[PDB]
């Protein structure tokens, strides 16, 4: 009959736990960049994991940081999910 | 670019 | 019977928290670029279905007081719920223009016995902020 | 050119954060019960996160405890999936 | 946007099975973890890994494990696994002789640790406590 | 039933 009351959750990060996560103050954060893309494109076909992990490997691929400061220089950024869904989940039909 |  | 059920009324609430600026005794920045963020976001969740609501530099009990009415709210029309959060962070923790508090306090207010009209539906945080200092060197 | 040092990592875990996670003594932990059942017939021809959702629905719904503590009489679980995939994964081909 | 899975191996897969353990660890033993083993060499075996299982490992043992695998070959693997089955609290998971934490377990396989697993799947299954909440359930 |  019963159900665990953490069941359903899902968390999109934009990054590890113990890390930074950039912003372009032109652009805009680089995975609600990526995010945004990528829903345009299949918000509605997808399912919520295929669509993160889209993110992921944009994010991972698409982004390299550039700072005067050699410290924060030509680093990088991976998303991270966190899922206690019970099913698929699509946004349409 | 900064960071969060 | 493998994917959540979507025949609702309403696919459901959209919560975005923009936060941009921040009392200086936090000693964070402004944090320049959230905007187009927000705007890039209520534009894709409303074009999914969602009723988007967008707040901006929200203080801590803000945030907490906000998640909190939202999950008393009844959502048995909707057949899901998202949040947005764009703030600083830590480890976590992320920041209102007050100071921080606990990821895991903004989310239990929506759990199964806490808001039982979102029960066996999805909730969905979206979460663009930082966790700690580390930085990722790469590699090839 | 960069791929960020983090990425490609998947973390099952059989538990949230901050809880227990429950074995029967007979039958085996409820995670890995559930976990082989659904690699059993669906290993080969299901993506990963179909798999470990699926195993987080059965973890969810057909397993509740019993002890004669009432502390820890019919208390639920559910599993964690932390995913820095950049791809979807199967098993074959 | 699949992982390639063209390579002569799907990858190692590692079963550290912890049953029993010293008694200042004050942890009992967990009974069932032989048949969640077992199980699970069998389902990882028939989905083409080339499975061991070490038993009751100290935390170095544990440490040494992961190690060794990091600095081994993979170039002909589509990826790996790791699968652990103990006791444990949150972040950290018990060896017979105490505890040591996950990441550190982890961090071997880091791109810039092992280059042969560069852009392959990194699996990790852990069946362990994470603390000491209870969930009541509802409805 | 045990814990973990």
């Amino acid at each position: 009959y019963k159900i665990p009351v953490e069941a359903d959750f899902l968390f999109a990060y934009s990054t590890v736990p113990g890390y930074y996560s950039w912003r372009s103050p032109g652009r805009g954060s680089w995975f609600v960049q990526a995010l945004c893309s990528i829903l345009e494109e299949h918000g509605k076909d997808l399912e919520i994991m295929q669509i993160l992990t889209r993110v992921n490997d944009r994010v991972a691929r698409h982004f390299e940081s550039q700072s005067d400061d050699p410290h924060f220089h030509e680093k990088k950024q991976i998303p991270c999910v966190v899922s206690m869904l019970t099913k698929e989940l699509y946004f349409s039909q | 670019v900064e960071i969060x | 019977t493998y994917q959540y059920n979507m025949n609702f009324e309403k696919l459901g609430k959209c919560i975005i928290i923009n936060n941009k600026n921040f009392d200086k005794v936090t000693g964070m920045g402004v944090r320049n670029g959230t905007d187009k963020d927000a705007e890039a976001l209520f534009k894709c969740f409303r074009s999914l279905g969602f009723d988007v609501i967008v707040y901006n530099d929200c203080s801590c009990a803000k945030m907490q007081d906000l998640l909190k009415k939202a999950s008393e709210e009844d959502h048995t029309n909707a057949a899901c719920f998202a949040c947005i959060l764009l703030s600083h962070g830590e480890e976590n923790v992320i920041y209102g223009k007050d100071g921080v508090t606990p990821i895991k306090d903004l989310t239990a207010h929506f759990r199964g016995d806490r808001c039982k009209t979102l029960l066996e539906k999805p909730k969905l945080f979206f979460i663009q902020a930082c966790r700690g200092t580390e930085l990722d060197d790469g590699i090839q």
